[PDB]
DNA sequence: CCCCCCCCCCACCCCCCCCCCCCCCCCCCCCCC
DNA sequence: GGGGGGGGGGGGGGGGGGGGGTTTGGGGGGGGGG
């Protein structure tokens, strides 16, 4: 259902000591040795959520690599409440 | 026929309390005895010699308020209350009656 | 820092940071009701290169060869990563308090 | 629906690509149909944002950066074209796109106001739209040292060349739009942080009032950059020769530019009245006095070391405080007990015009660079020496008409213009005998006084406190000038009877009302009152009769409430307050009206070690006043112990005892 | 007719405590300690007749240093200050606040009595500490 | 309409000490004059260092403390030594104005 | 003198808190004396 | 022309709801036995 482009042959290279604030959100090409590799876990990719108040479903959030999804308020009832993962409309990707 | 429901009370400096014995009669009893003013002292100290008595009396009368806020409350009740007017005019009427 | 309000997409900007990660208290839009619900705009916000380094009292100066005293030092910007472990350095800067955030 | 907004933004984005761009073969290069695209963008402003009251196009145009990335490049390159052509003499077409760029700049820099009549969309969009105007102002002043400013004057010069009659309505309008451009570029200023009050405040207030966009610093927006770019584009020369040439369609915008140059700058900053390090050393010594003061008010040992003082009162009861310094100084103990109270009296609260001397904090100053200081002071000097009386006659002879229709903003800016330049010339002429009071003679011409009187009277009758404050300032400078010319001397006696009766009463009523209004309002009331009293004394209808109208308790409340800001006031302001007290208490001898505790408190606080400067001349006046005041208070209390109660209260308006209270027989 | 500054819980007048300490901080002679303690046979005028804590305060002012070290037994030698030793041992925070303020006050008193050119601003800036010691049995 | 209140920056208090420190530092930075083992063609070292920063597009300036110490009775150096944390924003304001005056290209990453 | 051992070091209720709602007080404006 | 009463805003209190609060292996240093 998807294709990912892999950006080969990016010309500029940095060592891990060499990265800085000015590289933040930039594409980078880095050299190193893999020192510790974790397991092949599933991770959420596209996830509709359920508000436990009101008409539950919320539209699909896209999960990043960095933080949990936050739902400040339920967009249906425009208020706070408890939230839970929707078990039908959620899809997983590999993570490591 | 009905069980009570609570409601928060509030207290404020009523003219009656201002005219209690510890009110202005306290000032008349004690101010001329306690304030002393002299050329022997600087202006700041003489002003303090006034302010100390009025502050202690204000706190002993109505400890809730700050001294300046108390003074504003006193000036405004002075601007308004009729019994307080009758008392104040009675003071200067007594001085006239001397 | 720069933030956008969760219930209206207005943007607050140039939020000066204390020792805590600091978020706006009021929304700039008078049509909006919000206090304290925000998303950080990474691309608009400003960061500094930062590096803590710890120093200890110089070997010849410890009064009788005892345990040295220690201090935390903060480097920022172009001064980061110039120092090294085991190096003997002179610093200049500000002595500061840091709260338990 | 927001679908309309994204469609609109897509349209304006496409137009943004139609204007032009850099040509790599870098120079900016216009697009095909570029004139029609500029006209269509002008039409978008009209068609949507004006006709529907939206400002959506004014937001979208900033999103796609058309002003900074196309229009100023077009104007600056066109300026270089025309400059080089002038030295070496299809411009007939490129002139048109330069003009339409100027029209678009005037639109996008057009001043923003928010009122009850504004649409919900407009007041929602107001803040970020102001921020974008600030980026525009930065770019206009900075880019190529602001060469677009010379583009604007060149566009004006190309209709100033032709005859007075030959300037058609279109040419008259074009010159007016150039003036509106310069006015707007002066006038852009950071917006007010405007907060919804339905929801309560958190446990902390607003985190910051700073409303600048991230790519702007306040110095980019400051007057200094305006002076520099206007000098380096000779905008000052353009304005000076323009006002010299006046011999009136454009007169109101031309006044308005000088208002916007003057509204927030203080005249004394243009006069001195190792130097920087020397003055810094002086400043640091002054605040070191406050350091030794707080050090006296500070414990010699750690905070957990605190023992307990007990104040046993004159009665057989005891209080408790932890202050180690207070333990050996009962003054600190008493006042600290009072500081500890959780209770406070709750205090009750208290727009289409810009910030100014009307509403700024009273110590605010523009810190000029000395080059900009010289350029600005010499520019306004040459203006006074040429353009003042002619301009003031032209616009005041307008404002004789249409007073009923004069918009509030227009009224206040006219009054501030009058006051500012009159005050400046008086000060310069105090400093230089070479400068002449007659160079602002138009101020004293009787139509001017009559109009200023009509403005203040109508504003006060209408209860327009903003314009009332402006007219109060203008009256102060009129009276100030009158005193100077009475010394320098006919018209003085004319105004000194024209201001009789109801005008005396009106002037007497502002300091009655002033206690209900802001510090600057009260300050202008005090300034006006000091000027009025020195004027009447200089003349001296009856002197006792007039001053009796001032010596009444709400005026004393206004003077007190002004004086309550004593640390924030300046030495001369305190001097004026205490000269007024000198009159009331020593000269007029209505001493009973000042025997009230608020004054006693305020006198102690300012005479305190943490009060005034020990070396202040105003402290010397306060000390002199306080010595006499305490002596008379002691004497009156000795004669009348009822005043120990009366000191707490307003005096008795019941005359039958009030006379006895006032004088004691 | 006036308020009184009292060490809380004690009925000690702070003003009287202050005078009782001041009159020892000046006019105390170290001979009085040799009258109090042993070695009374070794009184020597050229070391014991000095106004000992004024000697301290003047050297302290020349060095510009904040601390006055005070052997507690010296309070019991001077007649007006014997009670103040017990007040110190039982209420030390308040008595030490009094002693600190009195040292600062006496520094001012010495420069204004001598009307000296030494900076009043320095003395006013400076915090002053008493460091009492040799209180009693360890 | 939405009930609301306007908060205005123009009624802020500005530290006249900090503003005067900024002025003194700004003057120092733009004209502190010295040269050695040469004729008196003074380098005006920190203006030249702003030009060096502009050439190399740096984002820091190096200041010798003793150069401030000799300047204008040393009051500026004493102040910046004692109470640096108050006066650093004022110093950056002064620096920003000087860089605008002699090297406006540096005010952005450019 | 050299090698092996062994020792060290390290990886459900109750309180605080915050939000919401209701009442009371204080000021301003208008009318009455 | 001043004081009372009516009406509206603003602040403070009180209640209600919610969330938080030791074994095993490995390397290196240090000491003891062949
Ligand atoms: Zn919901
Ligand atoms: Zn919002």
């Amino acid at each position: 259902s998807e294709i990912h482009v892999r950006i080969s042959d990016f010309p500029t290279i940095y060592s891990l000591r060499e990265l800085r604030e000015s590289n933040l959100s930039s594409l980078v090409r880095v050299t190193g040795v893999v020192t510790r590799r974790t397991g092949v876990f599933p991770q959420l990719k596209y996830v509709k959520f359920n508000c436990l108040k009101c008409g539950s479903i919320l539209g699909p959030f896209f999960q990043d690599s960095n933080e949990e999804i936050r739902i400040s308020f339920c967009t249906n009832c425009k208020s706070k409440g408890p939230f839970r993962v929707n078990g039908e409309k959620t899809v997983y990707r590999n993570y490591q | 026929a009905i069980t009570a429901r609570k409601r928060r009370p509030q207290v404020k400096l009523t003219a009656e309390k201002l005219l209690s014995d510890k009110g202005l009669p306290y000032v008349l009893k004690n101010a001329h005895k306690r304030i002393r003013i002299s050329s022997k002292k600087n202006s700041y100290d003489n002003l303090s010699n006034i302010i100390q008595f009025y502050q202690l009396w204000a706190h002993e009368l109505f400890p809730k308020a700050k001294f300046k806020d108390f003074m504003k409350i006193c000036q405004t009740v002075g601007k308004t209350d009729p019994v307080l007017r009758e008392y104040r005019v009675s003071l200067f009427r007594d001085e006239m009656g001397m | 820092a720069s933030f956008t309000c969760d219930m209206c997409r207005a943007i607050v900007d140039n939020v000066e940071q204390s020792f805590k990660y600091t978020e706006p208290t009021f929304c700039p839009n008078p049509s909006c009701e919000n206090r304290a619900f925000w998303t950080l705009n990474v691309t608009r916000s400003r960061f500094l290169d930062w590096q803590k380094v710890r120093i200890q009292e110089n070997a010849n100066e410890i009064p009788t060869g005892s345990m040295p005293r220690t201090l935390d030092v903060i480097l920022r910007g172009d001064s980061v990563e110039r120092a090294k472990p085991g190096d003997r350095c002179k610093f200049t800067g500000v002595e500061i308090v840091v709260p338990d955030v | 629906a927001d679908f309309s907004l994204t469609v609109l933004r897509a349209r304006i984005a496409l137009l943004a690509t139609a204007i032009g761009g850099p040509d790599y073969t870098p120079p900016y290069k216009l697009g095909d149909d570029c004139l029609a695209c500029l006209k269509d963008l002008k039409r978008w402003f009209k068609l949507v944002d004006d006709q529907q009251k939206r400002w959506d196009v004014a937001m979208a145009v900033a999103e796609y950066r058309i002003l900074t990335d196309d229009l100023l490049p077009i104007l600056i390159d066109w300026e270089n074209k025309c400059s080089l052509a002038a030295k070496l003499a299809n411009k007939a077409y490129y002139d048109k796109i330069a003009l339409n760029c100027l029209q678009l700049l005037v639109l996008m820099t057009w001043p923003l106001i928010v009122t009850e009549q504004s649409s919900s969309n407009q007041i929602t969009l107001y803040g970020e739209l102001k921020k974008h105007q600030l980026v525009y102002k930065k770019t206009i002043l900075s880019m190529e040292s602001g060469k677009v400013l010379r583009a604007a004057i060149r566009l004006a010069l190309d209709v100033i060349k032709i005859d007075r009659l030959s300037r058609t309505p279109r040419d008259n309008m074009v010159l007016k739009l150039v003036l509106n451009f310069f006015r707007n570029v002066i006038a852009i200023e950071p917006g007010e942080f405007t907060i919804n009050t339905k929801k309560s405040m958190p446990k902390k207030g607003i985190t910051s009032i700073d409303t600048l966009p991230p790519n702007v610093s306040m110095d980019d927006i400051s007057l200094n950059t305006v002076i520099s770019s206007f000098h380096k584009n000779k905008v000052f020369g353009f304005l000076l020769t323009l006002t010299s040439s006046l011999s009136d369609f454009i007169n109101i915008p031309l006044l308005e530019i000088m208002f916007y140059f003057t509204k927030d700058v203080n005249q004394e900053l243009l006069f001195p009245r190792t130097s920087a390090g020397f003055e810094l050393s002086k400043l640091l010594q002054k605040e070191h006095q406050m350091r030794k003061n707080v050090i006296k008010h500070t414990s010699a040992r750690h905070s957990r070391f605190g023992g307990l003082l007990s104040i046993q009162t004159p009665d057989k009861t005891r209080l408790t405080v932890s202050g180690s310094q207070a333990l050996v100084d009962e003054k600190i103990a008493l006042q600290k007990l009072d500081d500890s109270k959780k209770w406070n009296k709750r205090i009750i609260k208290k727009e289409g015009l810009p910030n100014s001397l009307l509403n700024s904090q009273t110590g605010k100053a523009i810190f000029f660079t000395e080059s900009n200081g010289k350029h600005f002071k010499e520019f306004i000097n040459n203006f006074i020496d040429s353009g003042f009386n002619i301009l003031l006659h032209s616009v005041t002879n307008y404002f004789t008409t249409e007073q009923d229709r004069m918009v509030t903003l227009e009224q206040v800016e006219y009054l501030l213009f009058f006051a500012w330049f009159v005050k400046y010339q008086l000060l310069r002429s105090k400093i230089d005998n070479s400068a002449d009071i007659k160079q602002v003679s138009e101020a004293l011409k009787e139509v001017t006084f009559i109009l200023v009187s009509s403005l203040l009277r109508s504003a006060y009758d209408l209860k327009n406190w903003t314009v009332t404050h402006a007219g109060m300032i203008a009256f102060n400078e009129l009276l100030n000038l009158v005193s100077r010319t009475k010394a320098a001397q006919d018209i003085e006696f004319i105004v000194s009877r024209l201001f009789s009766d109801e005008r005396i009463q009106l002037l007497s009523n502002l300091p009655k009302i002033g206690s209900k209004y802001s510090l600057q309002f009260m300050k202008s009331c005090i300034e006006l009152t000091h000027s009025v009293l020195k004027v009447l004394e200089q003349y001296s209808v009856n002197f006792q009769k007039v001053q009796a109208n001032y010596m009444t308790e709400p005026v004393i409340e206004t003077y007190i409430n002004f004086l309550e800001r004593f640390r924030e006031l300046e030495d001369d302001s305190i001097k004026k307050v205490f000269s007024f007290f000198h009159r009331v208490f020593v000269q007029a001898k209505e001493q009973a009206l000042l025997f009230r505790f608020d004054l006693i408190i305020l006198l102690r606080e300012m005479l305190s070690p943490d009060g005034l400067d020990r070396m202040s001349r105003s402290r010397k006046y306060v000390s002199q006043f306080s010595d006499y005041f305490l002596a008379r208070l002691k004497k009156r209390l000795k004669k009348s112990p009822a005043w120990f109660v009366g000191l707490l209260f307003p005096p008795l308006h019941n005359s039958e005892v009030g006379f006895y209270q006032r004088y004691g027989e | 007719s006036e308020p009184l500054r009292i060490i809380w819980g004690t009925n000690v007048s702070i003003q009287e405590c202050t005078t009782n300490f001041r009159n020892f901080l000046m006019s105390f002679k170290y001979k009085f300690r040799k009258i109090l303690d042993e070695r009374e046979e070794f009184i020597n005028n050229t070391t014991d007749e000095e106004l000992y804590y004024i000697k301290q305060l003047n050297e302290m002012r020349e060095l510009g240093t904040s601390n006055l070290n005070l052997d507690a037994r010296n309070l019991l030698a001077y007649k007006q200050t014997e009670d103040l030793y017990h007040q110190l041992l039982n209420y030390p925070q308040e008595v030490i606040s009094i002693m600190d303020q009195t040292i600062k006050d006496c520094m001012v008193s010495l420069i204004v009595d001598n009307n000296l050119d030494y900076d009043l601003d320095e003395i006013e800036t400076k915090f002053y500490k008493v460091r009492p010691y040799n209180v009693g049995s360890c | 309409s939405f009930k609301s209140r306007a908060l205005n920056h123009v009624k802020k208090v500005d530290d006249v000490t900090g503003e005067k420190v900024r002025e003194a530092f700004e003057q120092f930075l733009e004209d502190f004059s010295v040269q050695s083992t040469d004729t008196g063609e003074v380098e005006k070292v920190y203006r030249a260092q702003i030009e060096f920063m502009k050439i190399y597009d740096l984002n820091t300036i190096y200041i010798d403390y003793q150069h401030l110490s000799m300047r204008e009775n040393g009051a500026l150096a004493m102040a910046i030594s004692e109470q640096y944390y108050r006066f650093l924003p004022f110093l950056q304001k002064g620096l920003r104005r000087v860089v605008r005056k002699y090297a406006p290209e540096l005010l952005n990453t450019s």
